[PDB]
RNA sequence: UAGACAGCAGGACGGUGGCCAUGGAAGUCGGAAUCCGCUAAGGAGUGUGUAACAACUCACCUGCCGAAUCAACUAGCCCUG
């Protein structure tokens, strides 16, 4: 029923997503978008490590969830259960469009069998969140992921602290001085702008 | 850009006055290229890429030869680098020997398109160093740092072939 | 049987080397890439099962 | 105890190493040491009138950590106790041999030593506390004429006083 | 690793030789570490006991500071295998000690035969399994009941040969190895005197 | 990259006389002379000292591979030495499980038969290479010998020998009959 | 140059079956796990056959030759595919 994905790999057509105007499509196969102890503070899980796309092409929802796994196996054969939490940041949104020729090409506008995600350059579609001394772990689990996908990717890692947006150098002393404030799994940062009764209840 | 035997050129530019500002910062380069024209180029590439000005908000003050110093004295030369090959974009570190910094330089575009083939449009020069007899972390270049050196010229090849094209002796490759 | 020391001496020739998962190949035990082009020096090796 | 100086519930049971001597390093530098309230000289002195005979023999090292005065029975010596009923006294300055008389002539201290462990690793009754017991006849012994590794497939008294 | 390890001896065996004068060198020949690990059950450190590596070839950098004579003149005694064994004590004592201080000394093979060999007068071990082993060197085998007592006295191997496989095979499996020794005393540090152990 | 100079030396004892015609080396020594060419090498080879005490080859403006030359002709003449000097012997023996085998030499030392492995009717014959010599030995049952001066020639002919007796369409795992090296070696200890 | 890196030569004990699992796991499809010391160092132990072994073996130092070397990435010509 389904086919190879060389038949869908180039971004050829405009978006045509799921709405009122295109109907009868059925869901997709992932629907877990993060793994691991996903409640964990910012201050455990400093570390990141990326993975990096370098093409403009699609990727289905296959790829993404055979991907998910693969990762999560080894990274917990090798650190732990609650050592890491994993995030994927791609969705599809992308509908695709079958002909069957069981008229020949008369009639011809497909049927919604599929979804896809759409890749830029530079975006990102895996993220991983540990320890440092896991960093070489972290980077054998990716690898084994990339041999899943159709394309050329590669891996890095990022400056900043976390799943976070702010450079490590600097977090650590900026949230010992109140800029910063460990609201969950993120921070929060506020300004001095607002009204004081704010910088009232801080500073006491 | 192409190339044909290089040359260095001191440019030194600066931006538009206007009402508000009267008196803008000049701005320096140090630049290889073969002549004058190209060079004024490649001068609005760089300063773009680093402040925001263009050639019609700018005005170039003074563009010349600076000359060799010490041309007769052999020297160890040292570049920087930044190239961009098929699938992503590098630094390196390179290291020669001539007299002349105009030279060096032109030597590295050689090699480059015969080591990694790369054209000279996907190539940018940061910094230029004489650097000393130590400080060279290359060895094709420290062989040659011995006071009493020699050696000698083997197996050498018959040039000027064809005068005379048929002969009766049959060569020698032995002096 | 067999004395045991000529039997170590046989069992050298025979029973202790490495074999290329592709080429189907004996190689000397010490070893890490195969020898033949036909695989591409390839990296993959396993050791020789002995009887038991 | 969390947010202050408080001792409400402090009473361990660590692990420690090396053997029960006086020693160079003396043994008793742990990590757990500086927490604990324990200065050097006393924390020897507890040491050694708690290592009278029953027992002075080496044993790795257990420590019920208290406050002050500190109880540290017997551990579970099972590789240990094939030699642990060595012909006392033996404590220091007459030790030339390392564990060589090689007379505990298994007769008693089988069993012995297999009923005082305190019902600890086993399953069985008492069949481990007999194997892991005898899992370190690397430097052992035996009866005069029995010799290790080829008696271990024989039993020959009742399983009625295991417990 | 090396790194915490070394960091110590970047200024310890320095330390050592320099502030506590008198010491000894033990020779270590072709021998496990039972003797050096079971030195423990002949002394304590009364001073100190302890081999390492070579680093007596790093020398330069101790008489860099002037510290003690006799300590540069060692570099052709290390080639390999020896150790060091601090005493500041009585000489002679520690001489008659360490000339025969060495009882582990275990071994299959490689080392030498000593002394003379006599004639094996007692109980070595009996075993039922085969007797080839006696047949093939042709001595006195009357069998006398089951058990085999030997009354043939007569010279079997004498000083000076290379062992083989089947005096080694027999030597580390009947429990008798008058064959191997530890860790031998040669050398004399006496602060700056150089004198032999006579 | 390329490099000015690679070399390497050989030292000769006062016993052996050599000498070259550039890329041809002529040994000579006790047990007789020994003649081989290098002329596919490009190299330069001297001769220096007293009587000629010490050789050294080197070489000028080479690669990787062509420097890795400059060892292996040394490693040869140390070879051609020891061998004029002293010789070469090599020892061989027999297994064999129900069926043994019997060797025999019917030249002085050229022309070998084996007979009776795994219990055939055929016949397998052998020639050594010009110069080498075999022969049964003593003192052990199952065992020959090959000397000779040119280790070339000897584990050439030792390993005819071992290929020719080979079991063949079996597991080789368990039926291990054949003549296999037991130790190499020289005709003198000195 | 404090002598590593390749190779030759003495190895891999105790509280300890840590502890799930016993149909089998005194390392033993294998999973939360993974403290302590004896030395000079033996890892709550690396595949092997496995009632289970004892142990084979996969870090750790005692010597020979010996040093400028080692590892992980990356991209150009050539090669397998
Ligand atoms: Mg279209
Ligand atoms: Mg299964
Ligand atoms: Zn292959």
């Amino acid at each position: 029923g389904r086919r190879p994905a060389r038949c869908y790999r180039y971004c050829k057509n405009k978006p045509y997503p799921k709405s009122r105007f295109c109907r009868g499509v059925p869901d997709a196969k992932i629907r877990i978008f993060d793994l691991g102890r996903k409640k964990a503070k910012v201050d455990e899980f400093p570390l990141c490590g990326h993975m990096v796309s370098d093409e403009y092409e699609q990727l289905s929802s296959e790829a993404l969830e055979a991907a998910r796994i693969c990762a999560n196996k080894y990274m917990v054969k090798s650190c732990g259960k609650d050592g890491f939490h994993i995030r994927v940041r791609l969705h599809p949104f992308h509908v695709i469009r079958i002909n069957k020729m069981l008229t020949g090409m008369r009639g011809a506008f497909g049927k919604p069998q599929g979804t896809v995600a759409r890749v830029h350059i530079g975006q990102v579609i895996m993220s991983i969140r540990t320890k440092l001394q896991n960093k070489e772990h972290v980077v054998e689990a990716l690898r084994r992921a990339k041999f899943k996908f159709p394309g050329r990717q590669k891996i890095h890692i990022s400056k900043k602290w976390g799943f976070t947006k702010f450079n490590a150098d600097e977090f650590e002393d900026m949230v010992a001085e109140k800029r910063l404030i460990p609201d969950g799994c993120g921070v929060k940062y506020i300004p001095n702008r607002g009204p004081l009764d704010k910088w009232r209840a801080l500073h006491s | 850009k192409a190339s044909g035997t290089l040359r260095e050129y001191k440019v030194v530019g600066r931006c538009l006055p206007t009402p508000k500002c009267r008196t803008p910062p000049l701005y320096r380069m140090r630049i290889f290229a073969p002549n004058h024209v190209v060079a004024k180029s490649r001068f609005w590439y760089f300063v773009s890429q680093l402040k925001k000005m263009k050639k019609s908000s700018g005005e170039i003050v003074y563009c010349g030869q600076v000359f060799e110093k010490s041309p007769l004295r052999v020297k160890n030369f040292g570049i920087w680098l930044r190239y961009d090959s098929r699938s992503g974009t590098h630094n390196m570190y390179r290291e020669y020997r001539d007299l002349t910094t105009a030279g060096a330089v032109t030597q590295c575009y050689r090699d480059m398109g015969a080591r990694h083939r790369a054209r000279a449009h996907s190539i940018q020069i940061m910094k230029v160093e004489e650097i000393a007899a130590s400080k060279c972390r290359r060895p094709a270049v420290k062989q040659f740092h011995d006071s009493k050196i020699k050696f000698p010229l083997p197996h050498r090849v018959l040039r000027r072939q064809h005068k005379p094209r048929f002969t009766t002796k049959r060569p020698n490759t032995f002096f | 049987i067999i004395e045991p020391s000529l039997r170590q001496l046989a069992q050298k020739y025979n029973c202790d080397k490495m074999i290329c998962r592709k080429c189907y190949a004996r190689l000397h035990p010490r070893a890490v890439n195969c020898r033949k082009k036909k695989c591409g020096h390839t990296n993959n090796l396993r050791p020789k099962k002995k009887v038991k | 105890m969390p947010p202050k100086f408080d001792p409400n519930e402090i009473k361990v049971v660590y692990l420690r190493c090396t053997g029960g001597e006086v020693g160079a390093t003396s043994a008793l530098a742990p990590k757990i040491g500086p927490l604990g309230l324990s200065p050097k000289k006393v924390g020897d002195d507890i040491a050694k009138a708690t290592g009278d005979w029953k027992g002075l023999r080496i044993t790795v090292k257990l420590t019920i950590q208290n406050r002050q005065a500190q109880i540290e029975v017997v551990p579970s010596a099972s590789a240990l106790i094939i030699k642990a009923l060595k012909e006392p006294p033996r404590d220091r300055k007459k030790q030339k041999n390392i564990k060589h008389s090689g007379n505990i002539t298994f007769d008693e201290i089988v069993n012995i030593a297999r009923q005082m462990r305190h019902r600890s690793l086993a399953r069985e009754l008492s069949g481990t506390i007999k194997e892991i017991l005898g899992t370190a006849q690397s430097v052992g012994c035996n009866v005069d004429g029995r010799h290790p590794h080829d008696i271990i497939d024989d039993i020959n008294s009742g399983a009625v006083e295991c417990p | 690793d090396r790194a915490t390890w070394k960091s110590n001896y970047f200024l310890k065996i320095i330390q050592l030789l320099d502030d506590y004068p008198k010491c000894f060198i033990v020779g270590a020949d072709n021998v496990g570490s039972k003797q050096m690990q079971q030195i423990r059950m002949s002394l304590r450190g009364k001073a100190v006991v302890l081999m390492g590596k070579n680093t007596m070839m790093r020398k330069a950098i101790r008489g860099h500071l002037e510290n003690n004579p006799a300590l540069e003149k060692l570099l052709p005694h290390i080639r390999g295998n020896v150790g060091f064994v601090f005493t500041k004590e009585d000489l002679t004592e520690i001489r008659d000690m360490l000339l025969a201080n060495k009882v582990p000394a275990a071994a299959r093979a490689g080392a030498i035969a000593p002394c003379e060999v006599t004639v094996p007068a007692q109980n070595t071990g009996l075993g039922p399994e085969k007797t080839s082993f006696f047949q093939a060197l042709g001595i006195t085998t009357k069998i006398s009941r089951g058990t085999i007592e030997i009354l043939s006295d007569v010279q079997l191997i004498k000083t000076g040969d290379k062992v083989g496989a089947s005096e080694a095979t027999l030597l580390n499996m009947l429990n008798i190895s008058p064959f191997s020794f530890g860790l031998i005393i040669q050398q004399v540090f006496d602060n700056g005197s150089i004198y032999n152990p006579e | 990259m390329k490099t000015i100079l690679s070399n390497q030396t050989v030292d000769i004892p006062e016993n052996v006389d050599i000498s070259l015609k550039g890329r041809t080396v002529i040994v000579k020594g006790p047990r007789g002379t020994l003649r081989r060419d290098f002329n596919h090498i490009n190299v330069e080879l001297s001769l220096l000292g007293k009587k000629k005490k010490r050789l050294r080859v080197d070489k000028w403006w080479g690669n990787r591979k062509e420097l890795a030359t400059v060892r292996t002709i040394c490693s040869h003449v140390q070879n051609m030495i020891k061998g004029v000097t002293l010789g070469f012997r090599y020892k061989m023996r027999s297994v064999y499980a129900h069926f043994p085998i019997n060797v025999v030499i019917q030249e002085n030392g050229s022309l070998v038969e084996i007979r009776n492995f795994l219990g055939e009717k055929y016949i397998r014959r052998v020639r050594m290479r010009p110069g080498v010599a075999c022969s049964v030995s003593q003192a052990q049952k199952d065992e020959l010998v090959l000397e000779g001066n040119d280790i070339e020639l000897v584990s050439n002919s030792a390993a005819l020998i071992q290929q020719a007796t080979t079991v063949k369409n079996k597991d080789i795992r368990k039926f291990l009959d054949g003549i296999y090296v037991s130790e190499k070696g020289t005709v003198q200890q000195a």
